[PDB]
């Protein structure tokens, strides 16, 4: 019965609240499913210092709703918070999922040829080259090779 | 002592000559069979190692004890040894045991000397390549090793057991995850290991912790490979979430999916029966009625045992408060009825018309309901049963006085006699029309509707279930 | 060599793609 | 790597998954190309 | 330590004012231990249970005031405090109807599903012991009948407590079903005669239902007309999708074919 | 098979439902078919 107390007005709560929530997600996966409608409301208010946050547990639970693209869509808007962790398995579905969505979108920007582009996020291209830094690090040089074969720019 | 004497000799070779073979054929061919073919999956030894799991756990299942072959819970996990080449001299070591018991007597070391026996094949270094077959080598003497049921400190060698199990489990998450075809045979035995996870913490505690570990396996096997194992994962979370409230209810709706493909055949129905009993607590019967006799003629051929007679003791509950039942004895057993005798006699008063009779059966037979938890339906039922003899009354007669009706039913006043007949109208019990005068009821007989509407509605699903098994049938016909 | 056959393994999906409508246009013209 | 040797692991997962979905498929052809071969026939 | 906090709780409190104070009050302490998890080292549970008392009088002065959002937000509280992973604790003496207030309630809203899950977490001991969860048991039992008037009988004497808030959405809740179960469908009812369910002396609400029902009132006596109602043949209506039927029937014929 | 749940824990039958109503109804009955008769 964690979900009244988002009712509260004092965003004090609403940090300790998430604390709660990414702690007990893997089994309270499906106690947050009738919650969504809720959670609207912290990442929809901009005074909201918490609604970068708040798309992490949005992404969470549609990760465990079986939602693809809807939680790409928390993804991007989810601020640094999101991108910062590297960290375990949720790290590697969202950007293969994001790379994907990507690169569709630019094997058909590729298409227009120029002109009446999409709109781009700086967030979502930017994670490309950032984690592609990573396999410069790394040195792995199959892997280098082929996201630019993925991004076709 | 002679005669016991020369008994003792004769049966421990009687193991020593087929368990000896056994996993070795059986682990044996799927070691071949795991490097290729691997397709599907199948890896046919799969469901032999279904056969021989069942084989032991009737004979002889690992010990005991015994005195004799108490000595092959560390064989088997010995000496890998090490990579294939080199474990042809070791699969001759196991054969040189045999001369050792043969010649001397047979050593036991089993309890507290499990534990470095457990991490020999850690101590090997290694196997290396097939975690399931060293996972099926060290739970094959752990899996009946729980019938011992000796809860003496053998039991947190039971959680080592499943400490190490969840070392070969990094391995399996780790290792392959391209064509990985050992989750796939790992999946049987990580289901079987997980309802034994549940099984031993029945004997101590319920697991608040390890379903946050189940549940971290659960979504994680979606999407990157799941074969048959979330079928068996969701059935380990209803399996505890049923007795233990609450809300788990509408968990199966979000987790839903189906899963597609049901398996393993009949171990989809009872999750159809676990489901069953859960919508019946939402009291859509017309939804739990398919589900319930779904789970019982999908479920060939037993025995064993009493869990498939109790999957029909709760069958029969939600047609009881549909109102319309079948005789229960056309399905009686001779294991079955001594078992249902009280429940028998419920639905015996249920049937009937008379009020008292029905609350008579709950006061001497209720203290078998406490043990099933089937007081839910005790509360409802009566609703049925009211609406039971009002219906016969209806049909049987024309015209039927209200204040009259009311000592046959044990109704009791005037007053709940227009009450009962109001909500019958309402929820289309009864068509008759009534007048409150004195007052009195009077009914009519309408058809020739009738076969309009209702076979129509069953050739619907008549016709669409010959073309079904018609589908069915040109499936399977068609693999030659 | 990993991107490779990843890009190998779609080839036969599409091959057997246009092989579902030859096998299905096939025997209808092979019943008349 | 993280990108990468287990982000390939995605990657190539498409790999067994569109090998899996198309051992399915075919099977179904297979067991539909026993139709030709027997109408031929 | 703390505190003070029960100290408002036997005085009550004259307004909302000090009641909203009291969530202020507790605002620190769900800054501090928040709600959960908070294993220990069991004594930290021990403001807890002084923390129930005054959520469970929370949920009094949540009915008192008659908010409904804040009802159930403090019944959530309370509910989740014996849903706690640790059942070793003191006993409450509200235990008992707490859950019989938020039972109440939800059958004024008619949750079906709901209420036999509610009493799934002890079945043997709804029936042998508290009364307070006795008595909306044995009002679905009379709401199967329906009721009406047996319950009207035991509507006269509860212990309750807090429930007169809910017992008036009760009445309401059943009165209208007074007149929408009545008919359809009896011929006829005398005045007097429906005069002794509506209790009252001469009612509005007969009058209000003069204009809600219509339906007919008629001298001494009142009537169905016409007729029973609508009359539904349902002549050539039905030929519709009696045709429609056959037209996705043919159709499964021809999916074989 | 044994696997998974199951260790965890005319006819004469379709007429035997009539008789199930003459097992709680009536008797059988002779003897009262009997006493009927004198009692008026």
């Amino acid at each position: 019965g964690i979900i009244s107390l988002l009712d509260e007005d004092e965003p004090q709560l609403k940090e300790f609240a998430l604390h709660k929530l990414n702690a007990v997600v893997n089994d309270f996966w499906a106690e947050i499913s009738e919650s969504v409608d809720k959670i609207e409301v912290l990442y929809e208010d901009e005074g909201f210092r918490s609604r970068q946050f708040a798309a992490l547990v949005a992404s969470k639970v549609f990760y465990h709703l079986g939602a693809f693209e809807e939680s790409l869509n928390y993804a991007l808007g989810a601020g640094d918070l999101f991108n910062v962790n590297d960290n375990s398995e949720y790290v590697e579905t969202i950007i293969a999922k994001c790379i994907d969505h990507y690169t569709k979108q630019c094997v058909e920007n590729a298409d227009l040829p120029e002109g009446e582009k999409k709109p781009i996020d700086q967030r979502l291209e930017g994670i490309v080259n950032k984690m592609f830094q990573r396999c410069l690090d790394d040195h792995k040089y199959k892997q280098a090779i082929g996201i630019a074969l993925e991004t076709r720019r | 002592p002679p005669g016991g004497g020369e008994q003792e000799p004769p049966p421990p070779p009687a193991p020593q000559d087929v368990e000896m073979k056994e996993e070795a054929a059986t682990g044996g061919g799927s070691t071949g069979e795991a490097d290729g073919k691997t397709a599907a999956a199948a890896a046919e030894h799969s469901q032999r190692e279904l056969d021989t799991v069942t084989l032991e756990d009737i004979k002889e299942h690992v010990k005991q004890l015994e005195k004799a072959v108490s000595g092959k819970e560390p064989r088997f996990v010995l000496r890998a040894l090490r990579m294939l080449p080199s474990t042809s001299r070791r699969l001759n070591h196991y054969v040189l045991y045999k001369a050792v018991q043969g010649f001397f007597t047979s050593n036991n070391a089993t309890r507290d000397f499990l534990l470095p026996f457990l991490e020999e094949p850690m101590d090997t270094e290694a196997d290396l390549q097939f975690r399931p077959r060293t996972g099926k080598a060290a739970s094959t003497p752990l899996l009946p090793e729980v019938e011992a049921y000796l809860q003496l400190l053998v039991v947190i060698f039971m959680m080592n057991s499943k400490r190490y199990k969840e070392a070969q489990k990094i391995s399996d998450d780790l290792m392959q995850k391209i064509s990985t075809q050992n989750r796939r045979a790992l999946d049987l035995v990580a289901a079987k290991c997980y309802y034994y996870h549940a099984r031993v913490y029945e004997f101590l505690d319920k697991l608040d912790v390890v379903r946050s570990f189940l549940h971290a396996r659960l979504r994680t096997a979606t999407l990157r490979h799941d074969a048959d194992g979330q079928a068996t994962l969701l059935n380990l979370l209803l399996r505890n979430y049923l007795h233990y409230s609450l809300y788990d209810q509408a968990e199966k709706l979000v987790s839903k999916s189906v899963f597609p493909e049901q398996a393993n055949n009949n171990e989809w129905a009872r999750y159809l029966y676990y489901t069953g009993r859960i919508k019946a607590i939402q009291l859509e019967y017309s939804e739990a009625r398919r589900t319930m006799t779904n789970a019982l003629r999908k479920a060939p051929q037993h025995t064993a045992v009493g869990f498939k007679q109790t999957v029909h003791k709760l069958l029969i509950v939600v047609e009881l408060l549909l109102g319309e039942i079948p005789d229960r004895l056309q399905f009686r057993q001779p294991s079955l009825k001594r078992s249902l005798m009280p429940y028998f006699l419920l639905t015996q008063a249920v049937r009937t018309g008379n009020l008292a009779k029905f609350n008579q059966v709950l006061d001497q037979f209720g203290e078998k309901f406490q043990a099933d938890g089937t007081y839910t339906l005790i509360i409802r039922l009566r609703h049925n049963v009211i609406k039971t003899g009002v219906r016969m009354i209806s049909l049987s007669y024309s015209r039927i006085s209200l204040a009259d009706i009311a000592q046959k039913l044990q109704l009791d006043s005037p007053e709940d006699a227009e009450f009962i007949v109001a909500k019958a109208i309402r929820d289309g019990v009864i068509e008759a029309s009534i007048n409150h005068e004195k007052g009195y009821v009077q009914s009519k007989e309408m058809i020739d509707i009738y076969s309009t509407r209702e076979p129509q509605l069953a050739f619907h699903q008549r016709i669409s279930f010959c073309l079904d098994i018609h589908n069915m049938s040109v499936k399977a016909m068609r693999f030659p | 060599d990993l991107y490779s056959r990843y890009k190998k393994l779609q080839q036969e999906l599409e091959f057997l793609e246009v092989q579902e409508e030859y096998i299905k246009d096939e025997q209808k013209n092979l019943k008349k | 790597l993280e990108e990468g040797k287990a982000g390939s692991g995605l990657r190539q997962y498409y790999l067994s998954k569109i090998e899996e979905l198309q051992l399915i498929v075919n099977d179904k052809s297979q067991n539909l190309r026993r139709l030709q071969a027997q109408r031929n026939e | 330590m703390y505190e003070q906090l029960k100290g408002e709780w036997n005085r009550k409190s004259p307004n909302l004012s000090k009641c909203g104070e009291e969530l202020g009050r507790l605002k620190l302490v769900l800054l501090e231990l928040n709600f959960l998890p908070t294993t220990g080292t069991k004594l930290t549970k021990q403001q807890l249970i002084l923390a129930r008392d005054i959520l469970e009088i929370g949920a009094q002065w949540s009915i008192l005031r008659k908010d409904i959002p804040s009802f159930e937000r403090y019944m959530a509280q309370l509910k989740c405090y014996y849903f706690d992973y640790k059942e070793q604790l003191p006993e409450s003496a509200y235990m008992h109807q707490l859950l019989g207030l938020n039972l109440l309630f939800l059958l004024s809203q008619n949750r079906v599903a709901e209420f036999h899950t509610e009493l799934e977490r002890l079945p043997a001991k709804d029936i042998q012991t508290n009364v307070y969860i006795k008595h909306p048991v044995s009002l679905e039992q009379y709401l199967m009948e329906g009721s009406y008037n047996k319950v009207f009988l035991a509507k006269g004497n509860i212990p309750a407590e807090s429930y007169t808030f809910f017992i008036d959405i009760l009445l309401d809740t059943i009165r209208d079903e007074i007149a929408g179960c009545i008919e359809k469908a009896y011929e006829k009812i005398l005045f007097t005669e429906a005069t002794r369910i509506l209790f009252f002396n001469t009612p509005k609400k007969m009058t209000d239902y003069a204009k809600k029902r219509g339906w007919v009132l008629g001298p001494n006596n009142y009537y169905s007309f016409a007729s029973q109602q609508q009359k539904p043949e349902d002549t050539t209506i039905p030929s519709t999708e009696l045709a429609k039927q056959v037209i996705e029937y043919a159709r499964q014929l021809e999916m074989i074919v | 098979m044994s696997e998974k749940k199951q260790p965890v824990d005319e006819d004469n039958w379709d007429d035997d439902n009539v008789e199930d109503d003459f097992s709680n109804q009536l008797r059988a009955e002779l003897e009262k078919h009997g006493y009927k008769m004198e009692t008026s």
